[PDB]
């Protein structure tokens, strides 16, 4: 079924590949191409997690884990059994987001409007990339990737981290953890902005655009604007993404040691390095 | 094809001294300097600034609450300007010790100025909180700024106040320092046998993942139907124009289901304040009444 | 214990929070319809919200929504298939109909207001003291189409006073009329102002305002609406 004023939107082109072949809607869902594609790449890779969860012997959640190859197969294939449905089921994922991502250019190209959506996607798409295909590569084996499994990942997490001691030492890793908190700061804010605009104090008309602006002139002496902050809020979490994928490319290629005794280029220059008091003399 | 990240062309006209409805006038400053760089991403008016009673509290009391954290970082430095900036991250003003529990009695190099930069800090962040709800209050708005920054307000309370009260010390609470609130973190996980296993840091974690993926999404969708105006948010809500129906279609298009202009806001304030919100419980459970979250996890109960 | 009763709340919670929050977002565009029009058999689980009234400044009187939902304005289109889910071809001009990436919303016939009631938006001729603070002045450039051929030149900014931005740049034609263009679907270069969503011989079809001072949302609709159909329905003529 429709929106009561979706009829005029749903007009023929915008597809990409297949001219008006796939150009149509299941329900409320565009399909195209890349929609034909992402439901292919999808059905294939949960039906090997299925078989993974057969060879595994639990139809468990909380259990299922598909793990990388061992550290021993480099990055060449292995058997089904020990790693190669996780290459397999890796490509099959990489397959139905880089569909999603063009099914979402389509649907852009239907409506006239600009592709920002899924440029913005294609960043979630870069960190996932790193952690299973640039990383392991780099570093000579798919074993360094993360397993598929709902707490088997975390456990990876953990152990990955406390390789390096700890590991909020990474200097990356400080500047993505930054823009992550900063942004959920933004959309706090923003998302309370316009509800305090839209729905003010009872008996009173709506709020304007000038009051938003006043309000936060008042609070902190500046207002970014209704533009700004929209700007804003995709470059935050933009960011976050960006270093948090650099934070990772970095650990375990051009850094092995622990991240905290990265710190000592600071401590140990020439003009203060043996200057007695303080922690570090 | 122009993506209106940053703008073409700037415009100035006279500054704004914005709405006045029931604010005091004689609180305002006047307008700081337009800034070009600023205009190039947002607006380039600095200023104005409402500054009353509340306000010259609270950032007399957060200055007096940062000056004191600095001079003890100064004597750590031995009063050495080159030792201060050497060993800036590894500086620490930390709690009283177990011994002097949640009395106020420990002395100055042992836990005393801890106290005293904590009650500065206390009284700058509630004056602060007041603030956002009485200058709203002013301009006839809703509390949302001031009920959503209560959130933030729960998570630090019960890191620095709730959580050391009930654990009966002030050695349980955060030293403020860069490397040394880090060590604080990493030892707090490992003592509770991993905040992995604490399925509120679980959600905590969903919320902050979330906030990125929603803002990201949203300031996405709202560039993409700026050529229709689509920025102009609380006109749109009074009457959809064609940027509210695209912005919906591509999302009911995408992943089958769609919101308002109004609504989308709701799915936002409520995303961030979640983070703090199931965090905070997550710690204040944390030594209280779960001593292991491995151990906790194995049971369930 | 504590932590278990905590955390089976908060799932109950969270389930309350996003039935609100779902039943908060069906106050526009709701019921769902068939093609033809005609409310639909299956509408979800989740039923109408209770309407809200927004008092709108200004005296322009309210909004109750949810509340009767029409296009108000005629559908240039035509079933292509004879079941649900295929595209609507478009039966005239998509551009002059104002279909498909041509959509324009009858929006109220008057301009946005600021918060003191005067016009969001002026021409900057009429803006004081209104000034281009930074970036290249585009007033006086040739305004140049997708087909690469100077439709005309711009002869004003159109500015939001009270957010300080350029939003259209007034553009005058071979005729000595004038049309807004939004001033995001233009790229200002040294020399001139490029616009790849039309051709030379589309800028005349630019809806017109009925008045040189103000731009009524309805206006807005039907320019900006018209311009961005230009990506699709003006690429035979892109280069
Ligand atoms: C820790 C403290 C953290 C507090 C965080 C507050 C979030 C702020 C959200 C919000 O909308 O605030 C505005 C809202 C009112 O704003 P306003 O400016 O007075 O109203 C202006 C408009 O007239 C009206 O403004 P409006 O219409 O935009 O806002 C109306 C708002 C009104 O919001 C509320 O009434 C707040 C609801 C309570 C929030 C507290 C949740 C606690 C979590 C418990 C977890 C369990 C653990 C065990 O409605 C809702 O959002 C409804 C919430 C639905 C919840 C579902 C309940 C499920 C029950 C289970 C079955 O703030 C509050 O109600 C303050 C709550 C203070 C609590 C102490
Ligand atoms: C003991 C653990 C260590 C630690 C070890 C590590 C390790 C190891 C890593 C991090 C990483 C991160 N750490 Mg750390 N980290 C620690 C403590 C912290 C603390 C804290 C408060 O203490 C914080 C806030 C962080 C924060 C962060 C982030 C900066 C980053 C994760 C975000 C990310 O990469 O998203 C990126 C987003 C994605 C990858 C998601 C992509 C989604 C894809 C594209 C789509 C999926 C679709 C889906 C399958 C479809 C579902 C079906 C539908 C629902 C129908 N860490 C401690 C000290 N940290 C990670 C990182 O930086 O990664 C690059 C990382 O590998
Ligand atoms: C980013 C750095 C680390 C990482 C570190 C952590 C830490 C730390 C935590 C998680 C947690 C989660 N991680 Mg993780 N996680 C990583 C990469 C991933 C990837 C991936 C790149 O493919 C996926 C799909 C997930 C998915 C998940 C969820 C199971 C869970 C909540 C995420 C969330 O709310 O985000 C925001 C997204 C939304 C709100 C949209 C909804 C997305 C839904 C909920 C995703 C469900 C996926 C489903 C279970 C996968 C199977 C479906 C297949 C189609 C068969 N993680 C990398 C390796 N992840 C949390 C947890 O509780 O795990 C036990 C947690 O504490
Ligand atoms: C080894 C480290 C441990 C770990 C130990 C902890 C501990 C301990 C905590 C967390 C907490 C969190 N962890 Mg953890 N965490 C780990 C690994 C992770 C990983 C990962 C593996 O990728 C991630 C993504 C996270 C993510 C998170 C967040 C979801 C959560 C903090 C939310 C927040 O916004 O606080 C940031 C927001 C605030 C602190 C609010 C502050 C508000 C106040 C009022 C601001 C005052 C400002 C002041 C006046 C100064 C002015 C400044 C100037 C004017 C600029 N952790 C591992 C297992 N984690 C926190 C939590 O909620 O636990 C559940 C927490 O206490
Ligand atoms: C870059 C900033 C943030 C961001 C942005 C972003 N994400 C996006 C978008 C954008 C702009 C979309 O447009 C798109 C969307 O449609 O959102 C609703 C999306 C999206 N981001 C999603 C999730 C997601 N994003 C995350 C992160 C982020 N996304 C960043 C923080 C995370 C985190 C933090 O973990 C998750 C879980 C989806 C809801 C959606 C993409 C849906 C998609 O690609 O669908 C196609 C694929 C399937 C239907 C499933 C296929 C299954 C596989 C073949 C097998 C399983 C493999 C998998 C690796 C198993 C691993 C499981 C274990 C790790 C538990
Ligand atoms: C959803 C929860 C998220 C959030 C929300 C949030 N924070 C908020 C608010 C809200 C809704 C405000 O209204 C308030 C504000 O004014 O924002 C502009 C604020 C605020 N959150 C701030 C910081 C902050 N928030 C953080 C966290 C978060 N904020 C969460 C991620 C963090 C982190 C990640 O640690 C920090 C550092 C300030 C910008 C402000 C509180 C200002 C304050 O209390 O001032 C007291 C101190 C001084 C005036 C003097 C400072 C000393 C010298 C440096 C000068
Ligand atoms: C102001 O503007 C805005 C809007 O509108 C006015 C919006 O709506 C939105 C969108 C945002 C929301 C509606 C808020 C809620 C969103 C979130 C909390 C984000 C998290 C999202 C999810 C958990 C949903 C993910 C679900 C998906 C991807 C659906 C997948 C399921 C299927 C069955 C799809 C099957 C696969 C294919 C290929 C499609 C069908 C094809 C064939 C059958 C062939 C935003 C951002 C916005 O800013
Ligand atoms: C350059 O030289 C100058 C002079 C400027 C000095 C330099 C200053 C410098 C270098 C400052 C640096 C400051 C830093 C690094 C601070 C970092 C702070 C951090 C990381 C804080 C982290 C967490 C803080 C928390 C959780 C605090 C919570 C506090 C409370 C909840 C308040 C609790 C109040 C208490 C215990 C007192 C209660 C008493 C009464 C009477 C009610
Ligand atoms: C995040 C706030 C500060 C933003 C400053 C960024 C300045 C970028 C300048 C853009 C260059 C101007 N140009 C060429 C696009 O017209
Ligand atoms: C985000 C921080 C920005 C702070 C800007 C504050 C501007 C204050 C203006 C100072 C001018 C004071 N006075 C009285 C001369 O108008
Ligand atoms: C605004 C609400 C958004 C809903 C997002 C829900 C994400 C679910 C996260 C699952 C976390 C499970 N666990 C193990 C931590 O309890
Ligand atoms: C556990 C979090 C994941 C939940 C994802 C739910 C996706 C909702 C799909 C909506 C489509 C429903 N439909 C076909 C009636 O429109
Ligand atoms: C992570 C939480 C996000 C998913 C929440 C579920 C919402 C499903 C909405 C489906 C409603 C579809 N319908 C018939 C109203 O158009
Ligand atoms: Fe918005």
């Amino acid at each position: 079924a429709l929106l009561s004023f979706e009829r005029k939107y749903r007009v023929p082109g915008g597809t990409l590949v297949g001219g008006n072949l796939f150009d149509f809607w299941v329900g409320p869902f565009y399909v195209g191409f890349f929609g034909v594609a992402t439901f292919f790449f999808a059905a294939l890779g949960i039906i090997l997690i299925a078989w993974s969860a057969v060879l595994q012997g639990t139809w468990n959640p909380q259990l299922i884990s598909v793990y990388p190859p061992a550290l021993e197969y480099g990055l060449g294939g292995a058997p089904l059994a020990k790693g190669g449905l996780w290459q397999i089921i890796t490509i099959c994922a990489t397959g139905a987001f880089v569909s999603w991502a063009l099914r979402e250019v389509e649907i852009c190209r239907k409506l006239g409007i600009g592709y920002h959506i899924p440029f913005a996607f294609a960043f979630a798409i870069l960190a996932y990339l790193t952690l299973v295909l640039f990383r392991p590569v780099m570093m000579g084996a798919w074993g360094y990737a993360f397993p598929y499994g709902i707490w088997t990942h975390l456990d990876w997490v953990s152990n990955t981290g406390y390789t390096y001691g700890n590991f909020h030492y990474n200097p990356a890793h400080m500047i993505a953890i930054s823009f992550f908190f900063t942004n959920a700061l933004a959309l706090a804010l923003h998302g309370a902005l316009v509800l305090s605009a839209a729905n003010p104090e009872k008996g009173k008309e709506m709020r304007t655009p000038d009051h938003e602006d006043t309000f936060f002139r008042d609070l902190v002496g500046y207002s970014i604007g209704t533009l700004g902050i929209h700007r804003l809020g995709l470059l935050l979490s933009l960011s976050a993404v960006f270093f948090s994928a650099l934070c990772m490319i970095i650990t375990g290629t051009i850094w092995f040691d622990q991240w905290v005794d990265w710190w000592q280029w600071w401590v140990k220059l020439p003009w203060w390095a043996n200057i007695p008091g303080g922690i570090n003399g | 094809e122009y993506q209106n990240i940053f703008s073409q062309v700037q415009v100035r006209g006279p500054a704004d001294l914005g709405m006045t409805e029931d604010v005091n006038l004689a609180n305002r400053s006047g307008v700081g300097p337009f800034s070009t760089l600023l205009g190039w991403f947002g607006n380039a008016q600095l200023g104005p600034i409402y500054l009353g009673s509340l306000g010259v509290l609270s950032l007399f009391s957060g200055l007096m609450w940062f000056f004191t954290i600095g001079i003890w970082f100064w004597y750590q430095a031995g009063w050495n300007p080159a030792v201060f900036l050497r060993d800036l991250f590894f500086f620490s003003l930390e709690p009283p010790a177990p011994e002097y529990g949640l009395s106020f009695a420990a002395p100055l190099k042992e836990g005393g100025l801890w106290l005293i930069a904590s009650f500065f800090m206390f009284v700058a962040v509630w004056s602060w909180w007041g603030r956002t709800y009485l200058r709203a209050q002013a301009l006839g708005m809703g509390k949302h700024t001031a009920w959503a920054f209560l959130s933030a307000i729960w998570l630090w309370m019960v890191l620095g106040f709730i959580r050391p009260i009930l654990m009966g010390s002030w050695s349980e609470a955060v030293p403020y320092g860069i490397f040394s609130h880090l060590d604080w973190t990493n030892n707090f996980s490992l003592v509770h046998g991993n905040l992995f296993y604490n399925p509120f840091h679980g959600l905590s974690i969903a919320f902050l993942y979330g906030s990125a993926l929603l803002f990201a999404m949203h300031g996405a969708t709202i560039l993409a139907v700026s050529r229709f105006g689509g920025e102009r948010e609380l006109e749109q809500i009074a009457d959809r124009g064609t940027a509210a129906e695209r912005a919906a279609l591509f999302w009911r298009w995408t992943m089958g289901f769609n919101a308002t202009m109004e609504g989308i806001h709701r799915w936002a304030i409520w995303m961030a304040v979640l983070v703090t919100l199931t965090g905070g419980i997550g710690i204040l459970l944390s030594g209280t009444v779960v001593d292991n979250w491995y151990v906790w996890g194995q049971n369930h109960g | 214990d504590l932590a278990s009763l905590a955390i089976y709340s908060f799932w109950i919670f969270l389930a309350g929070l996003i039935y609100y929050l779902q039943t908060e977002n069906m106050r526009e565009g709701y019921p769902l319809e068939n093609e033809d029009g005609t409310p639909a058999a299956n509408q979800g689980p989740f039923p109408l919200p209770k309407p809200k009234t927004f008092i709108l400044p200004h005296g322009r009187g309210t909004l109750t929504v949810p509340g009767p939902e029409s296009e108000d304005r005629p559908i240039a289109l035509a079933r292509t298939a004879v079941s649900e889910g295929f595209p609507h071809a478009p039966t005239g001009d998509p551009m002059k109909d104002g279909v498909g990436p041509a959509s324009w919303v009858a929006r109220r016939d008057l301009p946005e207001l600021d918060g003191h009631g005067h016009n969001k938006i002026k021409p900057m001729k009429a803006a004081a003291g209104f000034h281009v603070s930074a970036g290249k002045n585009p007033i006086g450039l040739p305004v140049r189409g997708c087909d690469l051929e100077i439709a005309g030149k711009v002869v004003d900014i159109w500015v939001d006073i009270p957010e300080q931005m350029a939003r259209f740049l007034e553009v005058e034609l071979k005729d000595g009329s004038t049309r807004l263009l939004p001033m995001q679907m233009v790229k200002v270069q040294s020399n001139r102002v490029h616009v790849n969503a039309l051709s030379s011989d589309l800028f005349a079809g630019i809806p017109t305002i009925k008045s040189p001072t103000e731009v009524t949302l309805l206006e807005e609709d039907k320019i900006c609406g018209y311009v961005a159909g230009g990506l699709m329905y003006a690429a035979p003529k892109r280069k």
